[PDB]
């Protein structure tokens, strides 16, 4: 009927906001028919989907730490005993041209070699910007509008270790937590559709923040 | 002499955070007083009577204005039932306070839903259907695990329960949410001899206690 | 430490193991929980509460006559009104009391009962019954006179109109009980325009040094 | 013969009788013949069984936290490294709606994945309920009679996490230990058979609480 | 110890887990933070502040006119000039606000609104509207005699360019909504040479005692 | 305690992870360290050159 009382203070925090596990990848590692490449470059994009975009885009600057877990199974979700090299390539480092390119053994770049059988991989990837925090916002010119390269959080590039072509695609859910997460300068959600990936474009077709009703004194939509 | 449902007085609410904003109606006397309903006759075929609360005083006196006309209602209740019987009657009578009395149906072996009448009968009352399961699923001998008083017409006629606010909520809606039922189940059936009155009066008294109410319309 | 080894038992679900699991939704804060009245925290206070037993639990017998023993003014004498085993687990009329039901969830149990016997005759209605409880050993007493010469009450409506009985101790395993009889200590007798039939409710119900062992699940549903 | 000693108190507390982890529902995720789904939802209802709804309403009000255990295989008992997703829809949430719904993807419904090779999942539910303690019994209308909506608890949406239809059957048992129990206002227990599931409707045929015997005086049956 | 059991739950991966990862680069030190202004670390702070309710979203109306009551020299007495719920979770004018776009994030929430209009008519214009709030039992009142009965405000342009109204208490659950009707107690009086059209802004916030329960993602996009 | 959870990361191979690993050859004695001229703890010395 009514809730008499006040639900606390928790879950309205930006921690608990900004939580939780969430997919932010669907990655496929293609080693079959058309698709050899036995291999992926995954971008660590964390407004790859338009609803953790629009949660991010609440606030301007943000700091946070980032823990990945990789869901790997294949097709029909088995997971046999293939091993697979998940390496995070830091911003600003070289990225595989192939199955066996020499990246693939660069020390620098961290590789996790985990079997399909195992539980899903994971681990931490600290506050990556060179600024005190990540800008979902830039307002100017690197030197395209808009388009800060201090957001650059690296590259998950997945292989499976293997000589030649497998015959097995690989799907790997990339779920990415956020942690210490601290927000600054809050802003109003996106109210237009999100025309492009990294520019706040919208359509002219502009749509009402509020639906429709019939008059300004009737309460029946 | 007067049963005390659950070993609970009925108290005003603590501080609520709804109620804190705007201070909830502590209606007195005026609200608070005796409501006799209309007597009911005690035959040797009756089956008994329920009542729901705070329904059936939904629609009498300022109690039920103030039922009718605030969102939130929360209230104790103070019950007696009294019997006008001579020393040469004979029967027993169960007076019995079930919190949440969800009134069950009987399909024939299809009526699996009972109608409104049933579920809110007002300040009349219901008669029972099934007596031995309370018309509920549930039998009628274990129904004294329910606060409870005994009208035995040879060593009393009257039953006084004192029944506090029950809920899973510190206030819900009077007029669509019933606390508890009140029912009186002759166990013992009515027995006289021929020039006796063929009926024994049954009298509900009811007082409310620690009336509250909240968001007048 | 970090060595470590797994022993037997490990990856096993006992549906009976109190461990811990992680929560699905943390910092998710609970309704916080008000007063409500009638918190019980024991099956033993419902297995002190006196029910109603269904002694006239007899053949063609319907409703709510089934929970009254019919006591008429008697042609003979010293006659046998009803009897009933004094069993709370095993079919009879115990079957409708509180701890009649509560015994069936349990294996074993033991402690004293009581039995309450109310008569709900004419205020001006007067005799005696001769309340008689045999011990688990003997066999129901054959005459009123067997019944007076082991643990008895001889009860006058006129005076009372309740009276408890206490049964020492009763006991069940994976029944050992004693028998509860009424015999007509006198005649029923009414004075002119009254009823010269009336009826004692039973009532059952468990001593505060009544227990339960071994939780086993009920066949009455 | 006789238990002469007293059993003890432990298992007849409310938090002994409503404990141990029970079957609470068997979810089977069709995936081939003329059921390729590949995914189910299931309703959480602590009173899918009889025994366990007669129990639950010996109570009137009830406050606990529910721990659930996924027992899964195929249909002949193997449990080979398929990939599964157990996702906890909170109360008032959107359902999926097929195998590759969006709603697989909300990061505020958590999700457990677990191969059928790994030992059981495991998760704590916390109290669900706007209310300070779930109502088996509301005697009003929402706004049918006696439907309280407080005593949602949400939904286990169950999938397998593949592309297609993998052509196997899952079963899942669903196990469910009801922890921290406090419950208000003692009930009878049910007497009449159950006939649905959301209301206490029983048949006009009323079976007598009592099991019959011949006569009042005798003690055979 | 060295001994060890895995329990139900091993090699699980829920998506809540708050656990610990090892770090991707050890020894790696981020940048330093340096103090920026306006840190929020509660969507309560947002919720408090006021935004402009787009009270007049009725079909026809584009742009910043949605968000203007309109107010003119009335031929008629005592009509209706606007209405809306006080419903900040469901579609209408709370919409374009931000507790509205907050509370789409959340299931369940309660506590106090507060309403503010500003007349932004000419200094000159003077006249007086009567502000009415409905609790959630009652429908809109039928005339400006009803509304004058329950909890109004009298509200004069010429003394005062604003009004802050407080909704007592509202609530959610997995609507009980009030009605804010505004109606014209006096003529629109105007000196000559000034316009006899006007507009009302009307913004919407959350108080000190709003909460909010249980994370959902939102709706909108 | 003796019961446990095994969590995500287990059975993993991260390159970076400073773990502890069994000794080879327990009870093995290195050759102890004499003084040698020109340590350096850190490259910023030679960036310094």
């Amino acid at each position: 009927r009514c809730v008499m009382n006040r639900n606390g203070v928790n879950e309205a925090s930006v921690e608990h906001f900004y939580s939780r596990a969430g997919l932010v990848g669907v990655v496929e590692v293609k080693d079959s028919g058309t698709s050899q490449d036995g291999y992926t470059v995954w971008p660590i994009d964390v407004m790859g989907f338009v609803q953790q975009r629009r949660k991010l885009e609440l606030s301007t600057y943000m700091r946070f730490d980032a823990e990945f877990t990789f869901v790997s199974n294949l097709n029909d979700s088995t997971t046999p005993g293939m091993l697979l090299q998940y390496m995070y390539v830091p911003p600003g480092a070289p990225k595989p041209d192939g199955r066996k390119s020499y990246q693939w053994q660069t020390a620098t770049n961290p590789s996790i070699f985990a079997k399909l059988s195992d539980p899903p991989p994971q681990v931490s990837v600290p506050f990556m910007s060179p600024a005190s925090a990540y800008q979902w916002f830039y307002d100017g010119y690197p030197t395209q509008y808009g388009q800060c390269p201090n957001n650059m959080m690296g590259h998950f590039a997945i292989r499976t270790v293997s000589e030649s072509t497998t015959g097995k695609n690989v799907h790997v859910r990339v779920y990415m937590r956020i942690k210490h997460v601290r927000a600054w300068v809050p802003r109003p959600f996106r109210s237009q559709a999100y025309m492009v990936k990294n520019y706040p474009t919208y359509s002219q077709t502009i749509s009402n923040t509020a639906a429709d009703r019939a008059s300004i004194t009737t309460t029946d939509y | 002499n007067i049963v005390l449902s659950y070993g609970e007085w009925p108290g005003y609410c603590p501080s609520t955070d709804a109620t804190a904003v705007d201070k909830p109606t502590r209606p007195d006397v005026s609200v608070n007083r005796f409501y006799t309903l209309s007597t009911k006759s005690w035959k040797t075929e009756s089956t008994g009577w329920y009542w729901k609360f705070p329904d059936v005083l939904n629609d009498t006196g300022v109690f039920g204005q103030n039922a009718q006309f605030h969102y939130l209602y929360r209230s104790g209740f103070c019950m007696h039932v009294q019997c006008n019987a001579s020393k040469f009657h004979q029967g027993a009578l169960l007076v019995v306070v079930i919190p949440e009395f969800v009134v069950a149906a009987s399909s024939p072996a299809q009526g699996l839903y009972p109608d409104f009448a049933h579920t809110n009968p007002g300040k009349e009352g219901q008669v029972f259907r099934d007596p031995y399961v309370l018309d509920a699923g549930i039998p009628l001998s274990q129904a004294l695990v329910f606060p409870h008083q005994w009208i035995n017409l040879r060593t009393n006629n009257c039953a006084t329960i004192i029944m506090p606010y029950v809920n899973a909520l510190p206030f819900d809606s009077a007029l669509n949410h019933s606390n508890f039922g009140l029912a009186v189940i002759p166990i013992s059936p009515l027995k006289y001899c021929n020039g006796a009155t063929t009926e024994v009066p049954i009298t509900l008294t009811i007082a409310p206690l620690n009336s509250e109410f909240s968001g007048l319309r | 430490g970090l060595p470590t080894e797994l022993k037997p038992g490990t990856n096993q679900f006992l549906t009976t193991d109190d461990g811990t699991s992680p929560p699905i939704l943390p910092g998710f804060e609970p309704t916080p929980l008000i007063h409500i009245p009638g918190e019980f925290t024991s099956l033993l206070d419902l297995c002190r509460i006196e029910t109603i037993l269904e002694v006239n639990n007899t053949t063609g017998t319907t409703g709510v006559n089934r929970l009254l023993i019919p006591v008429r003014a008697q042609n003979n004498v010293d006659q046998l009104c009803a009897s009933f085993q004094v069993d709370p687990g095993r079919n009879g009329p115990w079957q409708s009391t509180m701890v009649g039901q509560i015994c069936r969830y349990y294996t074993q149990w033991s402690g004293s009962l009581k039995v309450t016997f109310m008569f709900t005759g004419s205020f001006m209605a007067t005799g005696k019954m001769l309340i008689a409880y045999t011990p688990p050993g003997s066999a129901q007493p054959t005459t009123r006179e067997a019944a007076m010469l082991g643990t008895h009450i001889v009860w006058d409506f006129g005076l009372q109109s309740s009276v408890t009985l206490v049964i020492p101790w009763i006991s069940n395993t994976h029944y050992a009980t004693g028998i509860v009889t009424i015999w007509y200590q006198t005649n029923f007798v009414v004075p002119p325009d009254t009823p010269s039939e009336a009826n004692i409710i039973a009532l059952g119900a468990a001593q505060e040094n009544f227990t339960l062992k071994l939780c086993k699940d009920t066949d009455e549903i």
